């Protein structure tokens, strides 16, 4: 048995090996006491403000919605330390770790950003990091390694399977059902076991509790609807959970539409895909009629997990929130947008997220409407691939 | 009824099984079958199928390899039943197990899955990634099919965890010899299990040499599972199908005979 | 006559052609406004506040100085939009150009980072940006170029002279000169003709304000020196402004002391340069002895100014700041050291501060001390840099 | 003096003064040497001579490019200051203005740069980069020996500065056409200098064409100086020094002649 409901509906679970079960039970064990304890609390938030830059700022865009009725706000955790909202729960995790008494971390990682802030939350907390990335990756995120390597990380390259995210995800776990006494695996999304998706949401909640505050002060009132990508559902949990009780506010998931969901080249698993068991739990993913996981595809890498998290399939299940689905070019079109009449440079990621809130803007002018696009990561990273297909 | 009656034999010859493992379709469909055939007549007293699966998070190297092998053989899950039944109507007597992973048995309906092994002739069936706290829906399954849902008795098992595999399990019960994954180079539960009343155990997970099963029947175990060092043979021989088999011959003789 | 001292002792003047000098007269007349408006006052903190991410963070560094007896804290100015501090001057410059009713913006860059911070200002603020960037510099920022002209930006090569930064510093004064009337020059540093030096100053004074503010949140005391590198200025009196007046406070410039100083390869100015008159002000340059203008070399780009700000010249002279340099390779270990230790990726300009602050820790580990480092940018833009050294 | 007396001259003859500047050492000191000589004895009134600074941020392209070639001849101050030293032994009586930027003056002493000036013959200096607000130390080390200090007059200049160019300036005042820097392909202010007894004008920045030079004297102007249309026939003509000269006192005779 568990403490915490390892399900949201019928999505989620404990799908893992037998071997790792008392793993998983010591982890939400120590989560739930590390919950209630004030002292975790305050060293946590104390990094988090001290260290990683919290609270982020919420801007208000006054260029790109001219000539509508759109009020559009950022929530800016592209100015996190380490560019991305990644770095919130790797921290949380950590300590987590600590409490347990764990001196290793192993974590896995497809665009690299999530083996970043492995890594730097290892060297900052004293534990040794290990990082499994697939050999395909490796190659086409030389930078993000050398990062990784920079701060102490040992990087494992995979080359089963496709060399992928899925395939550093399985190596991860094999990894860790030999070395879980030790050992503490870092997930990077708020997917895989319970309490993984659970954990990693009370991690990153804090994105959606700062914006609530934030807007309620600049506007005197809750947004119309609030905007996220999910490439496997962290940053758009963490921004949604404060909300999810405020049924006016709209919730909305953009998954990647790749070059178009009726060419069968994307990464919109939970609106395109069918539900399957793999990574730990039941949920929607990209995968053959044969029952074979494929991998997502999309301009942005790091919308790359072949799935999604539980408590995204479940709240659109149940109607709460809705999730659609923005191409390649719909991204790219909003990343140059954004650089030109804003002055900021956002990830490929989270430029799905802002395609969609600029064609709902776009779509009917005179609506008014308050919008909150959570600006999950900066696109440094992405100016030389925005470059040349430019 | 096959494991129940292997077992009752095996024990009249005080004997232990050896239980040999492959992944279905490697190197390729025929050099497949050939292999299976060579194992049964090398001695193997039951098979340990896998079934080709994209990310097989339970295995090491050597199957990941087998079924990356499988996989550019064009073997399908499909493929796979067709060749289960072919074995089937080869053998009749020997227990077949098949070694699988969640989603290739809930991809079409979880009833569905079993009673196609049924209709097929598997005797029991093991989900890797599938703990006996999530598996109600398989092992209900399995016994509307009478299929065996085998399930996982790990080194770390502790008397709940024991009291469950006792009751749910049937054919035989998996004893881990380790934590980690499957790979060649790498008490008190036997006891327990049998204060249980469990199924009869099979140990699993680097049995690679003759004195390992030898040690395995000693220690109270009615027989021992070998998978990466039947597959290793396999791909150290690719490029001759003869030797493969005359080497698979002897390496599994070898084990059976330590059996006794 | 001017409104305000045009000199710091000896140091500074307006040494322009005559027919820029109307244009300085309205551009100190419209800053000493400006800073007397809390209109723009408040249009500037709201900026600082929601769209650059002020206040930054003053992180303890907890594994870096073990087995001493220092601490020291850092000044994160990396976590401010753009990655470098830059950012909040160019703001301030920008509501300037607006306030006197200017539509277009001139800059001069060398590595990029002023180019972007200038781009990124003008789109926000609706300015048409103009860049000068020296020919070799184009070249070898060739990403920067790129984000520049994502935000809308010209970015004109120049092939004069030695194509670097000074030779863009000229381009934008002959540009200047002719087009005064309906554009801004966006100067970079802390230098050239009054009232830049003050002005700058004034737009970069806050990261001073909110270091003595946190320093006595966090230790309840003054810090015994403040840290900061010098390319041309900014950064380092920025962070010193604040504390002038408090004389136990220690003000450390560190200038790049390149291959070494004695190798002739370097850019310190200050303390290893001739005083000369040059880009409309009398401070310490690098320069031959005919009186011809150098290049200054030191492995971060971005400390390539040839000359310093004249109220450094001036601190110096009368003994309130102290000025040493650091090599290339004492900046590159302080670099690796603070990746690997705290988990923060430093920009090489600032990693020749840190270097100093580790110098000073390790030459006497039983001194105490309590130092901040102003940790001017983030060092993503070395990553490639770093790693063919290593 | 050598002012006041090309001054007084043209007067009589009612006409004004043709001055063409060109870059010391441009494109090499025995080129260059010999390119002045035909400068003057193509008609010019005087001389406007530049010292190849390493930032001439007061200058246009083509000046910028006649820096570079001098450079590249590898000519410094100390060259120049001899160059000039033979200019003034072959031509005693023509009016010799340099033009400099701040630095070069600055660097060794400033009163020891007029004090070399004065002793190699020189007439008067204009620093580029010297506003009439910067120039106490400059004119008063001018004075001290003997050597005119040139002020701008910038075409948005007020009455004040009007008055400062007026009572500072010696020999001649800069009076510049238009904003901008130096560039060939590209009244009220006479009369107030004239008005507070400035010392004549002569105008500046842009003069490539004769008429050019008739309007501005007609204009009120002393004279009119032409660098950049000069310099430009020097870089054309580079890779033939014969033609150089030829075209050379063409443009220089045409242009002094539309002087009268
Ligand atoms: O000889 P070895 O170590 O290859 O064991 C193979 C045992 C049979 C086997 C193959 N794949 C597996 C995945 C999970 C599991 F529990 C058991 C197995
Ligand atoms: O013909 P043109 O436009 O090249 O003018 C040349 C005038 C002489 C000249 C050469 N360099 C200068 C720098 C500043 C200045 F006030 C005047 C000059
Ligand atoms: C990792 C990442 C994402 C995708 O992860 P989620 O778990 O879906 O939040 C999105 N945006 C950025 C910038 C990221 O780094
Ligand atoms: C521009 C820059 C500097 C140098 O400029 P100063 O004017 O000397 O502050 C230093 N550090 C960083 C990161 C910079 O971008
Ligand atoms: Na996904
Ligand atoms: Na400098």
């Amino acid at each position: 048995t568990t403490l915490l409901n390892p399900y949201f509906g019928e999505f989620g679970g404990m799908y893992v090996p037998q071997i790792l079960m008392p793993a998983l039970n010591q982890l939400e064990e120590a989560f739930v006491r590390a919950q209630k304890d004030p002292e975790f609390q305050a060293q946590f938030a104390d990094l988090l403000k001290n260290y990683a830059g919290r609270p982020t700022a919420l801007t208000k865009c006054q260029n790109i919605t001219a000539g509508t009725r759109t009020t559009l706000y950022l929530k800016r955790e592209d100015l996190l330390h380490g560019g991305a909202h990644k770095t919130n729960q790797v921290l949380g995790q950590a300590l987590l770790a600590k409490r347990m008494g764990k001196s290793e971390i192993i974590a896995e990682t497809g665009a690299g950003q999530h083996g970043v802030a492995s890594a730097l939350a290892s060297a900052l907390l004293g534990l040794k990091c290990r990082i499994y990335m697939g050999a395909k990756d490796v190659e086409r995120q030389s930078p993000n390694v050398f990062r990784m390597r920079l701060m102490g990380a040992e990087v494992i390259p995979v080359h089963s399977g496709s060399a992928t995210l899925k395939d550093a995800c399985n190596e991860a776990l094999r990894d860790w059902s030999g070395s879980y006494e030790t050992a503490h695996y870092m997930l990077g999304t708020a997917a895989g076991p319970h309490p993984y998706p659970t954990i990693v949401r009370e991690f990153q909640r804090m994105i959606g509790e700062e914006t609530k505050a934030q807007i309620l002060d600049k506007e005197g009132r809750l947004p119309d609807a609030v905007i996220a990508c999910v490439g496997g559902g962290s940053n758009a949990i963490g921004m949604f959970a404060d909300f999810i009780n405020d049924t006016s506010v709209g919730l909305i998931g953009v998954e990647p539409g790749g070059h178009g969901i009726e060419t069968g080249e994307h990464g919109a698993p939970l609106k395109h895909g069918r539900v399957g068991i793999y990574f730990g739990m039941k949920a929607p993913m990209m995968q053959t009629a044969d029952g074979q996981i494929e991998e997502s595809y999309s301009i942005s890498a790091g919308l790359d997990f072949p799935s999604v998290g539980p408590q995204h399939a479940y709240l659109n299940s149940i109607g709460r929130a809705d999730y659609v689905s923005i191409t390649d070019d719909e991204a790219l079109e909003a990343f140059k947008t954004l650089c030109r009449h804003e002055g900021i440079i956002p990830a490929l990621e989270s430029s799905h997220a802002l395609a969609h809130a600029l064609k709902m803007m776009r779509e009917q002018p005179e609506k008014e409407q308050l919008l909150v696009v959570n600006l999950s990561g900066r696109g440094d990273k992405d100016i030389f691939t925005v470059h040349d297909i430019l | 009824e096959r494991y129940e009656n292997l077992f009752a034999q095996l024990n009249d010859r005080r004997e232990g099984a050896f239980v040999p493992f492959v992944t279905l379709g490697d190197p390729g469909i025929e050099q497949s079958l050939k292999i299976i055939d060579t194992l049964i007549d090398a001695g193997a007293d039951a098979l340990e199928l896998g079934v080709p699966f994209s990310d097989p998070l339970a295995d090491g190297p050597t199957i990941q390899n087998a079924n990356l092998r499988a996989f550019a053989a064009g073997v399908t899950p499909a493929q796979c039943f067709e060749m289960l039944a072919l074995i089937r109507e080869k053998h009749p007597t020997i227990p077949i197990g098949l070694l699988m992973y969640a989603n290739l048995v809930f991809n079409n309906g979880i009833d569905a899955f079993y009673a196609r092994c049924e209709q097929v002739g598997v005797d029991s069936v093991l989900v890797a990634d599938v703990p006996v706290e999530e598996s109600a829906p398989f092992r209900q399954a399995a016994l509307r099919h009478n299929i065996a849902p085998i399930f996982i008795c790990p080194p770390n098992a502790d008397d709940d965890l024991l009291r469950q595999v006792a009751s749910y399990g049937r054919g035989y019960t998996y004893l881990l010899s380790r934590s980690g994954v499957t790979g060649a180079e790498n008490h008190h539960l036997i006891e327990k299990l049998k204060e249980y009343h469990a199924a009869p155990a099979l140990q699993g997970f680097g049995i690679s040499s003759p004195e390992q099963v030898s040690a395995a029947v000693r220690a109270g175990a009615a027989g021992a599972i070998s998978g990466s060092a039947i597959v290793k043979i396999i791909e150290k021989n690719l490029a001759s199908p003869k030797q493969m088999l005359a080497e698979l011959r002897s390496f599994v003789s070898a084990m059976k005979a330590a059996s006794r």
